[PDB]
């Protein structure tokens, strides 16, 4: 019987700094034990100082993230080009995932930016629309190998401060974009090591009130 | 939903419904009423599927209800089981059909008599001096076969029917959290508080 | 879960010399439970009597159906429908039903009122006819009411002589039936009088 | 006169009264500008307020990055055309992964006047437009009529008045055609074209609507204190 | 729902400095049995693109309807359309891309895998890969079927990135896809000696090479494979 | 368009009257005229047929009296075929109900859903209105006994004695004399035919001229019989009421 | 289906179809909405022309919409059946979602809504009908009268009157009725009902109906002899 | 007779230029916009001293930040006002956020054009949409049966409306304060109305960014009333 | 997940849990379950997080335009019954909803509503949905009272799903409290069954199951 | 798909 | 059903 879904691999990861957000991922596209490519980004400015990626199934994660950057065209024609914030997009976003309740979208959605008061902001939401601002997520094949790590290094999760008798948490701190990237890079090498789905290119999207920056770094072609 | 049980009896006719909701392992609500007035002298006991049930007895009672304004008249028992008949009849050949087995006890004002009609979720009808749905009939169909007489006042029928109740309470498998009895006769619909 | 034995029921019917009689049991169930011990299977529209075995929802449904239609043929007609005319008339409304048919297995009887012929027929739950000149059986002791009757029966019976055969063939056939019994109807059918009786069968 | 009812009648010298009443309705409008060089093209509208307390009628409609009109006659008819040009350019994008070719949106608006002006109970669209765009064959602009002709042309005015600007623009052809990589130099052009339009009335800030397309330009609006630079 | 039944094997491509090259044998299987030999899976749209296709014929040749009807409707009302408003593989590709995915999510796919090799107008290399999926994705070398598990190995040593691009010569690159088709005549069990090749190249056009034979084959060393472990006769 | 030749049938006019039923009713009072008198003890249909032709068959005709079921008829006056149509609908409804609720229409129900149709007809279609008035003679165990009117406007009324068609006014004044709440049946049936002998068009009232009907309670023991007259018990009742 | 348009408007911003309407519910026999402290009373003409009428049968002049609010009308009887008829669905309806019955207030803005749906609807002519509909709102003992008419308007009235006559007799309740002070009781409410409905009606024999709505779905009509007595009562007053 | 969407001899639609008469024969409303809110306020206009004045609904809630007045066939205006709320409960439902006054006016007068041979005539009722946005702060729109909007600083529509609009010109300064706009409203609707102005035949309103839209209690428009005779007196 | 609420003399407290899972995969800690529908109405959420999150704000959207419509707050029973009606047009599409519409009106005083996918609504005192109700029942019914104050009816439906969020592995993260009166709903605060489970451990010596 |  |  044909079977409409696949799985094109990879993994994403998006982090939410004061003044900034980052949203990266890995360019490799794979099917079954096969790669696809090297380099297919799956990470996409959609205008509005907003960053999105739709990882899982690249058919429908294109379709997701083509119908999106169309929705943020018409918003702009039907009201005076008004800029979409992130929260309104998120929004947006879920009634796009549940328009498909009963043939849904086979993609993990995170998008990024500032929120209306210029703070990094990060929304995710599961293939049909149930979606959560989070300082921190990751997503895709090798989501369960990073977000214990995210937990433990971003949210400062199960440490305590020295000698307090585990009384006293580390206290929660925004991080800088430096300190931020150093994290994203080790996740994705990590996750390259222990996932086969994982590897050959990462990039990374930075959302701060100048505009969208982009930074590529090699990852293990294995 | 499980047990809905009905007797009629020389002047009247009475309604015995379990009080139980349960879903899963847990009994959500132990005061439950499974019936609805479609009219002053007309009530109508219901089980079966979640959400069906209520779903359907509200739509009968609404169309009685509306029916009973146009024409300023009440529609017999024997008129209004027949309606519900016809609709459940539709159903079973629907798409989703209405998983609802219902009892109607009614008292005729035109007839002076009483009235029960068992109808299953297919547009099965019956008029029965006694009837019960699902698993409650094994036990209480021998019961009634053998302590019932069609002659019994209003009291000798609630006592027939504790003997239903109890004879349940012994060997049902489940907690029914016990009934809520109703008394259709000449001066319409009242609940016994105290069973 | 097979609807034509849920509720179970027999019909059965037969010609003699100028007259035919038409029986069946009175028990509705559900499976191994019996509910109601007068659900009768045998009605009338005019001089024109039908039996209707299988599902009793089906049962019911086609009464009220045969009777809508016999009711709007009377007023056009001006005249009450015959026999020959109703078995057409049953046949159409089944057939018209043949992807989602009524799980029913209907038996005609009755006098053409102008040839004053003795008439029967069967039908199959999507409106084949069977014509007999003997007998049609129909429900859940089909084949015990078959065994009865091609043994039982001869042709050119007197009214209160077929009323013995009928009975007998359809009391038997019951009894060897666990969904069939609890009771019993016969009718008698002359020109212009019908006897209705019913019958003492064991009531397990 | 008996031929005027609807827009499914010819009358007796073969003319269609429900059209010609459609044109009337764009004289009567508020006069608009289109020019164009090889590099850039440029919308000019007057734009028209009921009284002192109300606003200025918005007569130019953006319809992609690379495309847009001014409209002169009715705005609820401009609306309805501009939209389905806006989804035409959005199907050419999604689709083919390609910028509407202007000269395709003129035939588009074309055929969907048409249908209006052959078929009893609709009426003809109410509305002339001017689209402008820079597409993979440069500068365009075109003059759409409800009627469904659409030309190509290096300039052009519709509205009240229009024949002024008309007239300049015939004179002013062979010096406007050649402005090539100057955006400001070609709107004077455009803003002295409608100026021979104006009669009690002149330019103001919030009279004023501005609107270009060109190489490395993508179509923008200019609106209040931003078209002050050219009165 | 479908099922493929006369089908296509490998379809397999490369970018090299100028331009790209796409081949792809001339079999039309049915199952096991090697049906119908005279098959063209490669067909040219304009002078600028080749479309490549695997899979099922039937869905192939619908496609091709499809590609010969869009230059058809592209001519319509277009003075420019064999220059500046000319098919370009970009528009060719994005047009199957949404039939394809529009197919699968109607439950009824075209059973195909297709690469849409060509050269834009601006002289830039086009190659992308589309399936019944909608799927669809780039690289330096793309390959279909078999073609991914064989064909891509041997050319990614060629062009491994794409800084390898403007390093590798038609010649190079050519000799590597007639290597690759020749591996996967030694391989692949639905696969046929005879081939067609495409160059597109930015500067001598559009070359179509119909009739090429698989050959230098080694066979040799058979003579010397006695049973399968203890036989020595 | 079409627009230039459509008659506008469901409008007013600046008096706030509907054309197409005044015009309707104004057809309809040159049909024959029918008589509905109700007793105590049953009802009365009387009809006169439209101007006779002597090689007419009488006896398997069918104009004026129709049966809707076995305890309702009415009486037509109007365009016969129009009234077919509305029959045929009467008659089904009359059937979906006792299918449905398993006890026979109450008259006023079949009436007010035939009167339905025909406001329908007024306020919306673009159609013509039925050019037909009836007379609904009818027994049920609510009201017992009852004659309604409905005309093409929709608008239905119940009656103890009334007249449709020709010469209402006359027969209305007549009936409006002779008749009293202690009535017979027997008594009805002689003022409907005395009633038409005066307000007939024709020379004299004759057997071959009428439709007649009776709905009594003369069957054995609560239970209701129509009777639709045959042309020699017409001949009889008009012989024995004194008349020919 | 027929699509023409019916309700159109004229060069002077009329729509002549809505206002043909109005002119049917003035010939229409004179209907009259009086609320007093603790009840509302609807009065209704019945023309006398009519003799041989079976009064059991002929329906009445008001109509329940619920057990709690009830409706009279002038104009078109055939209108108002279909008017009356959705009215009493919306009544279950609300019932069904809502699991409270209709205010009066709500019940009259969707009769309302119905008759203006008609006045710019293709293919149908505006009904010939203004309402009264009165009632009290569920757990709630204050009076309430609204009117309705064919172009869809509606609003709340201390008394008001339609059809025949009707400008007389809202004249004498202009100055008959005081709003500091309305009718205190049901026999008050009655009796200026009944008195403004003689300044037009003709004989106070079978010529007026009475129908009282009281709180918690106290509806009753008056028979012949009981507003007979009203009719003796005021005559006497008057020779003074 | 002839088409509902014919055009005249001149360019305009018959139908959408007689339902501009039918506008003119409607009650006075007025709309003022200011720096501090949007004042509206409309002409009851009771037919009968019967008729209970605070039943005439003439001003309307669509969201929290937008209010509506209306004159003309006012019972047109209720699927009007349903459409609208609808489109504003509706954006707020998929974008998480206020609609801009702009957009919700757009979306109605999207509703005038849709009637021919879709609804059988246009509409015969105009609409003041007032409200406030982030964007684009305190607005006031006229939204015609045409399907034309024009934003205006003020606006006056219905049988008093050339003579209310003319004395509107003079009032209106940039600078005017809310109570100053109040009684602004007050002061012309008391000139173009025929009966004698009070707190039952004349209804206030506004829209202030702090407390949303809100119509103001008869107690409150009386104070206001005195408030205005008695500073007209005052010189 | 574990919600519960439960009515008594100072009005309604509702307690919920904050963890969304993926099967055996714990997807977050930081969920909020109670949807805050306007000042006097308040939604839990069970089962489908998608199904939940887009049908209770819906819900908002239908309550707003009722008060609009009819210039009044919607009362409980026909929001409830709003959603109800809603779920039973989809019965059998395969929605998954266990919901407590929450809410004081003037009519009705403090009611609480469940509503479920399969088209079940039912009026109750005490309600606990989730695949943790069974542990929050046990501590609430042994503990409960119609005459607890404020202060202990907010820790009993605060320790109710402590205890499911210790039991069931479907449950944690932390409880969201909320108290909802006659003047509408008051939020008493976000709590981490991190900190909370040891301070409940050792100031009420319970949990002795666990290693102190 | 998630749960809660 | 039946069969020949
Ligand atoms: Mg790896
Ligand atoms: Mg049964
Ligand atoms: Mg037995």
């Amino acid at each position: 019987q044909f079977n409409p879904y696949g799985d094109n691999g990879g993994t994403i990861l998006g982090i939410a700094g004061e003044d900034f957000a980052v949203l990266a991922g890995d360019t490799r596209n794979i099917t079954d034990y096969s790669i696809n490519s090297r380099y297919e980004p799956k990470v996409f400015d959609c205008g509005d100082n907003i960053v999105m990626s739709a990882n899982g199934f690249a058919a429908d994660g294109d379709a997701l993230v083509k119908r999106f950057k169309n929705s943020v065209k018409w918003y702009h024609f039907d009201h005076n080009d008004k800029k979409l914030s992130i929260n309104s997009a998120a929004r947006n976003i879920q009634h796009l995932l549940y328009g498909k309740r009963f043939f849904p979208y086979y993609v993990h959605t995170i998008i990024a930016g500032l929120d209306e008061d210029g703070k990094g902001a990060v929304y995710s939401f599961d293939p049909v629309g149930s979606y959560e601002r989070e300082q921190c997520r990751a997503g895709g094949a090798a989501a369960s190998l990073i977000m214990p790590f995210l937990d433990n290094q971003v949210n400062f999760k199960n440490q305590y401060e020295p000698g307090t008798n585990g009384k006293v948490k580390k206290p929660l701190k925004y991080l800088s974009v430096e300190e931020v990237i150093k994290l994203v890079r080790d996740s994705f090498t990590s996750a390259t090591e222990r996932h086969i789905q994982v590897g050959d290119g990462l990039e990374i999207l930075i959302v701060t009130k100048d505009g969208v920056r982009k930074e590529f770094y090699e990852l293990k072609r294995d | 939903m499980d047990i809905i049980l009905g007797i009629r009896v020389q002047d009247s006719v009475i309604l015995a419904s379990s009080k139980a909701v349960t879903r899963g392992i847990s009994v959500l609500k132990d005061s439950d009423d499974k019936t609805r007035q479609l009219s002053p002298h007309t009530l109508m006991s219901f089980a079966g599927e979640a959400g069906d049930t209520v779903q359907f007895a509200e739509y009968i009672q609404a169309n009685i209800q509306l029916y009973s304004i146009r024409e300023d008249y009440e529609l017999s028992p024997q008129a209004v089981s027949s309606f519900v008949r016809q609709e459940l009849a539709k159903s079973i050949r629907s798409r989703r059909p209405y998983q609802v087995n219902v009892l109607i006890g009614g008292y005729d004002k035109k007839k002076n008599k009483p009235e029960l009609y068992q109808i299953d979720y297919l547009g099965t009808k019956v008029e029965l001096p006694y009837g019960a749905h699902g698993y409650s009939g094994f036990y209480t169909f021998s019961l009634l076969d053998h302590h019932y007489r069609p002659d019994m006042t209003t009291e000798e029928g609630l006592d027939l029917l504790k003997l239903c109740v109890q004879e349940l309470e012994k060997r049902m498998p489940m907690d029914f959290k016990g009934v809520i009895v109703k008394i259709v006769d000449k001066d319409g619909i009242r609940q016994v508080d105290d069973f | 879960s097979d609807p034509s034995s849920i509720n179970g029921g027999i019909v059965v019917a037969m010609t003699g010399k100028d007259c035919v009689a038409i029986a069946c049991d009175l028990r509705l169930g559900s499976q191994s439970l019996g509910v109601s011990n007068k659900f009768e299977k045998i009605f009338h529209y005019g001089h024109v009597f039908l039996g209707i075995t299988g599902l009793a929802t089906d049962v019911t449904t086609l009464n009220e159906m045969f009777r809508y239609k016999t009711n709007l043929y009377k007023l056009k007609e001006e005249r009450a429908i015959e026999p020959e005319t109703f078995t057409q008339l049953v046949s159409s409304s089944l057939y018209e039903r043949r992807f989602g048919p009524y799980f029913v297995g209907p038996v005609v009887a009755g006098i053409n009122s102008k040839s004053g012929k003795p008439f029967i027929a069967g039908f199959d739950l999507i409106g084949c006819i069977d014509e007999a000149k003997d007998f049609i059986v129909s429900g859940t002791a089909s084949d015990q009411l078959f065994g009865m009757c091609e043994s039982l029966y001869e042709p050119n019976l007197e009214p209160e002589d077929l009323f013995e055969t009928i009975s007998q063939a359809l009391l038997n056939a019951a009894d060897r039936d666990a969904l069939s019994g609890w009771g019993a109807v016969v009718y008698i059918i002359k020109k212009d009088e019908v006897v209705k009786r019913y019958l003492k069968m064991r009531q397990d | 006169n008996n031929y005027d009812g609807d827009t499914v009648t010819f009358s007796p010298t073969g003319r269609l009264f429900q059209v010609e009443y459609a044109l009337e309705a764009i004289k009567q409008g508020s006069v608009t500008v289109g020019l164009r060089s090889n590099t850039h093209a440029v919308l000019v509208a007057l734009k028209r307020n009921a009284d002192e307390l109300s606003s200025y009628q918005k007569k130019i409609i953006k319809c992609d990055e690379h495309m847009g009109l001014s409209l002169a006659g009715l705005a609820p008819d401009a609306r309805v055309l501009s939209n389905y040009l806006r989804q035409q350019c959005n199907y050419s994008s999604l689709v083919f992964n390609r910028k509407l070719a202007v000269e395709r949106a003129g035939h588009l608006l074309c055929d969907k006047a048409q249908k209006n002006t052959q078929s009893y109970g609709g009426r003809p669209y109410g509305v002339g437009l001017l689209i402008i765009g820079y597409d993979k064959s440069g500068a365009h602009l075109l003059e759409f009529q409800p009627s469904g002709n659409v030309t190509e042309l290096y300039g052009t005015a519709i509205g009240a008045r229009s024949q002024g600007a008309k007239t300049y623009l015939e004179r002013t052809l062979d010096t406007f055609i050649k402005i090539d990589g100057n955006p400001d130099e070609l709107i004077k052009a455009g803003v002295e074209a409608i100026s021979q339009s104006l009669r009690d009335e002149s330019l103001t800030v919030d009279n004023l609507s501005i609107a270009i397309v060109g190489k490395d330009t993508p179509f923008t609006i200019y609106d209040g204190e931003a078209v002050a630079k050219y009165i | 729902t479908q099922q493929p039944i006369v089908t296509g094997t490998s379809v397999i491509s490369m970018k090299y400095d100028n331009g790209v090259i796409i081949a792809a044998d001339n079999l039309g299987s049915y199952g096991s049995l090697l049906r119908f030999n005279g098959v063209e899976r490669l067909i040219p749209v304009g002078d600028n693109t080749v479309v490549g296709i695997s899979g099922d014929i039937s869905d192939m040749q619908h496609i091709e309807r499809l590609l010969k009807d869009l230059v058809t409707e592209n001519a319509y009302d277009n003075p420019l359309a064999d220059a500046e408003e000319a098919l370009e593989p970009s528009y060719i590709f994005e047009y199957l891309a949404t039939v394809m995915y529009q197919r699968r999510s109607k439950m009824n796919p075209l059973w195909n895998a297709i690469i849409v090799a060509g050269v834009q107008s601006n002289g830039d290399q086009f190659l992308r890969y589309v399936n019944l999926l909608g799927v669809t994705y780039s690289s330096p070398t793309l390959a279909t079927g078999f073609g991914a598990h064989m064909a891509n190995p041997l050319l990614r040593k060629v062009v491994d990135r794409e800084s390898d691009i403007p390093k590798t010569t038609v010649q190079v690159a050519e000799e590597a896809i007639v290597n690759a088709m020749r591996v996967l005549y030694y391989r692949d069990a639905r696969s046929s000696r005879n081939f067609s090749l495409a160059i597109i190249d930015k500067n001598t056009g559009l070359t179509f090479k119909k009739n090429l034979q698989v050959e230098n084959m080694k066979w040799d060393f058979a003579k010397d494979i006695k049973g399968y472990g203890t036989q020595k006769i | 368009g079409s627009r230039r030749y459509d008659s506008r049938t469901t409008i007013f006019s600046p008096e706030g009257r509907l054309y197409q039923v005044e015009y309707a009713l104004e057809s309809i009072s040159h049909a024959g005229t029918a008589i509905g008198i109700m007793a105590s003890d049953g009802i009365v249909l009387a009809a006169e047929r439209k101007v006779t032709s002597t090689l007419l068959e009488q006896d398997t005709s069918t104009e004026k009296l129709y049966k809707l079921n076995d305890k309702i008829a009415v009486a037509v006056a109007g365009l016969t075929a129009d009234a077919e149509i509305l029959i045929n609908t009467a008659r089904i409804h009359a059937q979906n109900y006792l299918k449905t609720y398993n006890e026979d229409i109450p008259v006023e129900i079949l009436v007010r859903r035939l009167s339905d149709i025909k406001q329908g007809y007024t306020q919306h279609g673009g159609l013509r209105p039925f050019g037909v008035s009836f007379i609904y003679a009818g027994y049920d165990d609510r009201y017992g006994y009852q004659l309604y009117t409905s005309n093409p406007s929709g608008n239905y009324t119940g009656w103890k004695a009334i007249s449709v068609g020709a010469n209402t006014s006359a027969a209305q004044t007549l009936l409006q004399m002779d008749y009293k709440d202690d009535m017979k049946v027997d008594d009805a049936i002689e003022l409907a035919l005395k009633t038409l002998s005066k307000t007939t068009d024709s020379s004299a009232l004759t057997y071959d001229r009428l439709e007649f009907a009776t709905i009594r309670k003369g069957a054995n023991d609560g239970e209701v019989y129509q009777k639709i007259f045959k042309p020699q018990e017409i001949k009889d009742i008009l012989v024995k009421t004194g008349i020919t | 289906g027929y699509d023409r348009a019916l309700s159109i408007f004229s060069p002077d911003g009329h729509i002549f179809q809505v206002e043909y309407a109005l002119e049917a519910v003035k010939r229409g026999t004179c209907a009259v909405g009086v609320k007093g402290k603790n009840c509302v009373v609807l009065g209704c003409e019945r023309r006398s022309t009519l003799k041989l009428q079976d009064t059991r049968i002929t329906p009445s002049k008001v109509s329940k919409i619920d057990s709690h609010v009830v409706l009279s009308f002038s104009g078109l009887n055939a209108d108002s059946r279909i008017l009356i008829e959705k009215a009493r669905v919306e009544a279950q309806s609300h019932r069904l979602t809502l699991e409270d019955p209709v205010t009066v207030e709500y019940l009259t803005r969707y009769v309302a809504g119905v008759q203006q749906r008609y006045t710019q609807s293709g293919g149908v002519r505006p009904f010939g009908v203004s309402t009264l509909i009165a009632g009290f709102d569920p757990r709630d003992d204050e009076p309430k009268l609204y009117q309705t008419e064919p172009s869809g308007i509606y609003s709340s009235w201390s008394a008001q009157t339609i059809g025949r006559n009707s400008k007389t007799v809202r004249e004498f309740l202009e100055k008959n009725y005081d709003r500091k002070e309305p009718p205190a009781t049901v026999e008050e409410c009655v009796k200026l009902t009944v008195r403004s409905l003689l300044e037009v009606v003709q004989t106070g024999a079978k010529n007026i109906e009475i129908t009282v709505v009281k709180p918690d779905s106290d509806i009753v009509a008056l028979s012949s002899e009981e507003i007979n007595q009203y009719v003796t009562q005021i005559e006497q007053e008057k020779q003074e | 007779d002839r088409g509902v969407s014919t055009f005249s001899p001149e360019g305009r639609l018959f139908q959408v230029e007689y339902s501009l008469e039918a506008i003119k024969l409607g009650s006075t409303a007025i709309g003022i916009a200011t720096k501090e809110g949007v004042v509206l306020g409309v002409e009851k206009r009771a037919t009968s001293p019967l008729l209970e004045s605070d039943s005439i609904e003439k001003i309307v809630e669509i969201d929290r930040h937008i209010g509506c007045a209306m004159s003309g066939l006012t019972a047109d205006a209720r699927s009007m006002i349903e459409h609208a709320r609808t489109a504003a409960v509706t954006h707020n439902l998929y974008y998480d956020e206020d609609i801009n006054v702009e957009s919700l006016t757009q979306s109605v007068c999207d509703l005038a054009l849709r009637f021919g041979e879709l609804m059988s005539r246009p509409f015969g009722v105009a609409l003041l949409i007032a409200g406030h946005d982030a964007d684009d702060g305190y607005q006031l729109f006229h939204a015609e049966p045409s399907g034309t909007f024009y934003r205006y600083n003020a606006k006056a529509i219905g049988s008093g409306s050339e003579g209310a609009q003319a004395e509107l010109l003079n009032e209106w300064h940039s600078s005017l304060t809310l109570k100053e706009a109040e009684l602004l409203v007050l002061k012309i609707l008391k000139q173009v109305m025929e009966e004698k102005l009070d707190e039952n035949n004349a209804q206030l309103s506004c829209i202030t960014k702090q407390d949303g839209f809100k119509i103001y209690d008869n107690e409150k428009t009386a104070e206001l009333i005195k408030e205005l005779k008695e500073k007209e007196a005052a010189e | 997940t574990t919600t519960l609420a439960f009515r008594f003399q100072g009005g309604i407290i509702v307690a919920v849990d904050s963890r969304a899972t993926a099967g055996n995969w714990v997807a977050s800690q930081t969920v909020k379950k109670v949807i805050e529908i306007n000042p006097f109405l308040l939604g839990t959420m069970a089962g489908g997080a998608a199904d939940c999150q887009f049908w209770e704000t819906w819900l908002g959207s239908q309550c707003r335009l009722h008060e609009l419509r009819e210039k009044e707050r919607i009362s409980v029973a026909a929001a409830s019954k709003i959603l109800s009606n809603l779920v039973y047009q989809y019965k059998g599409a395969g929605l998954s909803m266990g919901t407590m519409i929450c809410g004081y009106t003037r009519k009705e005083g403090p009611t609480i509503y469940y509503v479920d996918s399969d088209g079940t609504r039912l009026k109750g005192d005490i309600f606990c949905v989730g695949s943790g109700q069974t542990f929050a029942y046990g501590v609430l019914d042994s503990n409960y009272k119609w005459d607890l104050s404020v202060e202990d009816a907010l820790y009993l439906g605060k320790r109710s799903i402590l205890a499911a969020a210790h039991r069931d592995a479907y449950s944690g993260g932390s409880v969201n409290l909320y108290h909802v009166t006659e003047d509408g709903w008051i939020y008493h605060g976000n709590h981490d069954v991190g900190e909370l489970f040891w301070k409940v451990k050792e100031e009420e010596g319970s949990f002795n199951n666990v290693i102190g | 798909f998630l749960w809660x």
